[PDB]
């Protein structure tokens, strides 16, 4: 399930369990570009969380270079709410 | 050098292993052996700490 | 199928997409509108038409945006 | 093999034969000597060894 | 120095491991000939089980040094030791050896490794046929053009 | 062919006042050179207006066997830091690059 | 009901084929389109590419490739002659013979550098003898059972095979020209077949194939069939720029 309400300028973050993988491609490598999320899945208790685990925002969700070659990173906040 | 080499080749080498295993299977011998300590340690059994 | 909630949200997201039942009329009319939006956007096909007919850029884009409303005939039934 | 018998104890000879089947005596010789060559192959540096020669 | 460093690579801690593998990577890059092929081979066999650390910085560093060792020594022995790892199970060290194969092929040109990969695509096991396919994935991404 | 003894060429003349030429390559050394020049240039000096260069030149059908002389010729107007970075990837000196850039127009056009 | 009314709303395959402007396309998949006039205009457009075979089938895509014995894979030439393949075959046979014991031993007292990788042999394979394989152009989807398919619509007469020549009594190879087959004999005798009257037989209604021989024994061309006035049976049984590419790199 996806948020997909369109993108913004607020970076996303990763818990430490979820540390390292891309958001969709589920890679572990060659991350190129930073993730951005929507205000609605940006506010409040959802500030600085794990887009996947829900855990605390510590490490930065990133985008596997394949995902940027196919521009699957131009859709917005992909938060599994 | 060879002291090391001997004391470890006697233990490690796979050829010697195939030997020892055919010996055992000819005898049909088996080991039933599987695999704080200080409750066992201060015993009348001497055990040294190095 | 929550994928589908998102996917007919995608149909609601991108005017011009399709699904397995889509009709020749919706298909070709959507491609026709897109053709118009790009004749307007690209500063040079506008000169091509402006010059092909003897009209002028205001005339050209006014026609185009009028046509944008029922470009490919009246609807299907 | 390199086993000497001093007679004929046929049961014992059968066991000992079935134990060293498939040229296992020479195979043991080869594995041991290979391992020794490898140890030298590694510690050439400390050993002042330019070359190690395994006579085929 | 380096003989003293090798017993530190077993220190199972992210910061000391990071800096140690950095220093050994410098040395193996520049010193290369000073160390012996056999040393590099043993160190290959030890890297093969850093690919299970719980921290991802370690694993990326490990893959990089497989690359450097392929540059110093030739590629063929390190590639042989990587396929045999593909035979393992548990996925996250299979996937990181498949990255490493891609990296070796990128540095030392891909014709050296493509025949061995392709030929290994014939061993009838699943995890390994999928290892071959995923490695070609990364390779064309690394190779790009 | 334009200038006397210059090798052959394709002149194309657009509908917006543009005029240009497509010019063959004689050596995989030239070819691979500019190939890498721009393959780095896209990555570290993208267009101003948001676009991607690969995708703009493959708008309708993908690119095939054409290098973007007008992206390559931008190395000049680049910045010393990046001029370095890229010409060092090429491990030639910014002199080597820029002269190999200019001369290829020299032997074909003006 | 609604389904019954629109099913009756549907038409005959002859209805379609007569209506349509291009009748080659019509199939019952189209006759079952909820818009068959569209469906058929589309399928008759230029350059478009039809659905795969196998949406009807009950078997999945290549489960039909399953049952028959299948060979594994045959390398490219320029890699067989680059001596990394043979390297790999040799290492394979070695380690399949060695006993569990020896694999553990090679991991331990390793055979370090058994075979150094060979350069310029590789780099010349991949950069000097690499060559275009056989590719299939736009449209020709691969389906299962393709190998079976009979192959037809070569109404041409000259089409001969080598097993055909052997099991018909004629020659195979460079002599497939200078060999008039045993059917060109009665072509010369009473004519070529009257549905291939647009076929000329070589040595019987066509001229001598390259360096043919006139004569009446086994191995010749015999009497090129002609009238009593001299005109052959048909045809002639005896027999009486700057393509340089513009942009190129040598
Ligand atoms: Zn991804
Ligand atoms: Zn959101
Ligand atoms: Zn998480």
């Amino acid at each position: 399930i996806f948020c997909r309400k369109q993108a913004g300028v607020a970076i996303g973050r990763l818990c430490e369990k979820c540390d390292g993988k891309c958001v969709i491609c589920d890679s572990y490598v060659r991350p190129c570009t930073l993730v951005r999320i929507c205000d609605e899945c940006n506010y409040g208790s959802y500030q600085g969380r794990c887009v996947i685990c829900g855990g605390p925002g510590v490490s930065d969700a990133y985008y596997c270079k394949e995902c940027t070659i196919q521009e699957k990173d131009r859709d917005g906040c992909p938060k599994i709410v | 050098l060879i002291q090391q080499a001997m004391a470890k080749i006697m233990k490690a080498n796979p050829a010697l292993y195939v030997l020892r295993e055919r010996i055992r299977k000819g005898l049909q011998l088996y080991s039933s052996e599987p695999t704080q300590n200080y409750g066992e340690l201060f015993s009348n059994q001497i055990i040294w700490f190095v | 199928y929550t994928i589908h909630s998102q996917l007919e949200h995608l149909q609601s997201k991108y005017i011009g997409t399709g699904h397995a039942d889509t009709t020749k009329w919706e298909w070709l009319v959507n491609q026709h509108r897109d053709s118009y939006c790009s004749y307007m956007g690209h500063f040079d096909l506008l000169n091509y038409f402006a010059i092909a007919e003897n009209e002028s850029k205001a005339r050209v884009r006014f026609n185009l945006m009028e046509k944008m409303l029922q470009p490919c005939g009246p609807p299907a039934d | 093999t390199g086993i000497f018998m001093h007679g004929k104890i046929p049961t014992l000879k059968i066991s000992l034969i079935q134990i060293f089947r498939a040229h296992l005596w020479q195979k043991i010789h080869e594995s041991i000597v290979m391992d020794l060559c490898q140890v030298f192959d590694q510690e050439l540096d400390a050993l002042e060894i330019e070359t190690v020669q395994k006579e085929t | 120095l380096l003989p003293r460093l090798t017993p530190i690579l077993k220190n199972r801690h992210e910061k000391v491991q990071e800096n140690c593998i950095d220093l050994v990577g410098r040395i193996a890059d520049r010193g290369a000939e000073y160390v012996s092929a056999r040393e590099w081979m043993r160190i290959c066999f030890e890297l093969l089980e850093l690919l299970k650390a719980h921290k991802k910085a370690i694993r990326r560093a490990t893959v990089n040094t497989f690359g450097y060792i392929a540059k110093a020594i030739g590629p063929h022995d390190v590639l042989a030791t990587l396929l045999n790892n593909l035979k393992v199970q548990e996925r996250q060290n299979r996937v990181c050896t498949t990255v490493a194969i891609a990296i070796v092929a990128e540095t030392c040109s891909p014709f050296t490794v493509l025949p061995a990969l392709m030929n290994e695509y014939r061993v009838p096991e699943l995890n390994v046929q999928n290892g071959v396919l995923k490695s070609l994935s990364f390779l064309f991404e690394y190779i790009g053009e | 062919t334009l200038i006397p003894g210059g090798s052959e060429s394709l002149v194309y003349t657009t509908l917006s006042g543009g005029i240009g030429i497509l010019v063959p390559f004689t050596s995989h050394e030239d070819h691979d050179f500019f190939q890498h020049v721009e393959m780095h240039l896209r990555s570290e000096h993208p267009p101003l207006c948001g676009r991607d260069h690969l995708s703009f030149r493959s708008y309708y059908f993908p690119v095939k066997n054409v290098i973007d002389g007008d992206l390559c010729e931008q190395f000049n107007s680049m910045e010393p830091n990046k001029q370095k970075n890229v010409s060092e990837e090429l491990d030639r000196t910014p002199p080597e690059v820029s002269k190999k850039l200019e001369d290829i127009r020299t032997r074909y056009a003006f | 009901s609604k389904k019954k009314l629109r099913r009756m709303n549907r038409f005959t395959v002859a209805e379609l084929k007569q209506l349509v402007a291009r009748p080659d396309v019509v199939e019952m998949h189209d006759v079952t389109a909820q818009d068959p006039k569209l469906l058929v205009h589309l399928k008759a457009t230029r350059n478009s590419v039809p659905v795969p075979r196998h949406w009807c089938f009950k078997r999945k895509y290549l489960q039909g490739k399953r049952g028959i014995e299948k060979p594994p894979f045959e390398l490219p030439d320029f890699i067989k002659r680059t001596g990394i393949q043979e390297m790999r075959e040799a290492l394979q046979e070695k380690e399949e013979q060695k006993t569990m014991k020896s694999k553990m031993r090679e991991k331990v007292r390793p055979k370090m550098g058994k075979i150094d990788i060979d350069y310029q042999k590789l780099h010349d394979a991949f950069f000097k003898w690499q060559t275009k394989p056989k590719l299939t152009i736009h449209g020709d989807l691969y389906y299962e059972g393709k190998e079976f398919e009979t192959r037809l619509k070569e109404k041409k007469p000259g089409d001969l095979s080598d097993e055909l020549r052997i099991s018909l009594g004629m020659p195979v190879g460079p002599n497939a020209h200078k060999v008039p087959p045993p059917w060109l004999i009665a072509m010369q005798r009473y004519g070529p077949p009257p549905s291939y009257p647009n076929l000329k037989i070589p040595g019987l209604n066509s001229p001598i194939p390259e360096s043919c021989s006139f004569g009446y024994h086994a191995g010749g061309w015999g009497k090129p069939p002609v009238d009593e006035t001299g005109k052959p049976l048909y045809g002639d049984v005896f027999g009486t720029i700057d393509r340089t590419p513009w942009g190129e790199l040598e």
